[PDB]
């Protein structure tokens, strides 16, 4: 019920929250850190240092990032970014 | 340069709207157990 599709409401905030978790993982250097997110987000921005399954779109995962960092990247104009994947839009 | 570049068909619109259905639906999986 509610909605057979996927409303860009619900996606908006989905992705915001997920993104706190990107931003803030991405640069966290913080090894006493232990928050809810941060912690496993962290091995999400660490699983995309060494992928190269992505481009074959084996990466849910890089897809997420791109996914959220297109967004958050909407509003960025800096060259230099938290997340991953916002300097990746910024290479095109 | 032929300024018709700047009244094209922006891909990256395109992508906000496709993102804002299915932005990762992959990893959801979402289903309605009616
Ligand atoms: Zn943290
Ligand atoms: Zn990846
Ligand atoms: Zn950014």
């Amino acid at each position: 019920g509610s909605a057979t599709q996927s409303p860009g409401d619900s996606r908006r905030l989905s992705i915001q929250r997920a993104i706190q978790s990107l931003v803030h993982a991405a640069q966290c250097r913080n090894a006493n850190c232990s928050l809810p997110s941060c912690q496993k987000m962290k091995r999400v921005v660490q699983h995309t240092k060494g992928c190269k399954r992505k481009t074959n779109g084996g990466c849910p995962i890089c897809k997420q990032l791109i996914a959220l960092a297109a967004y958050h990247a909407k509003h960025c104009q800096e060259n230099k970014c938290p997340v991953p994947f916002c300097l990746n839009i910024k290479q095109k | 340069g032929s300024r018709a570049s700047c009244m094209q068909m922006d891909d990256v619109i395109d992508d906000i709207i496709s993102l804002e259905s299915s932005y990762n639906e992959e990893i959801l999986g979402l289903m309605d157990p009616a």
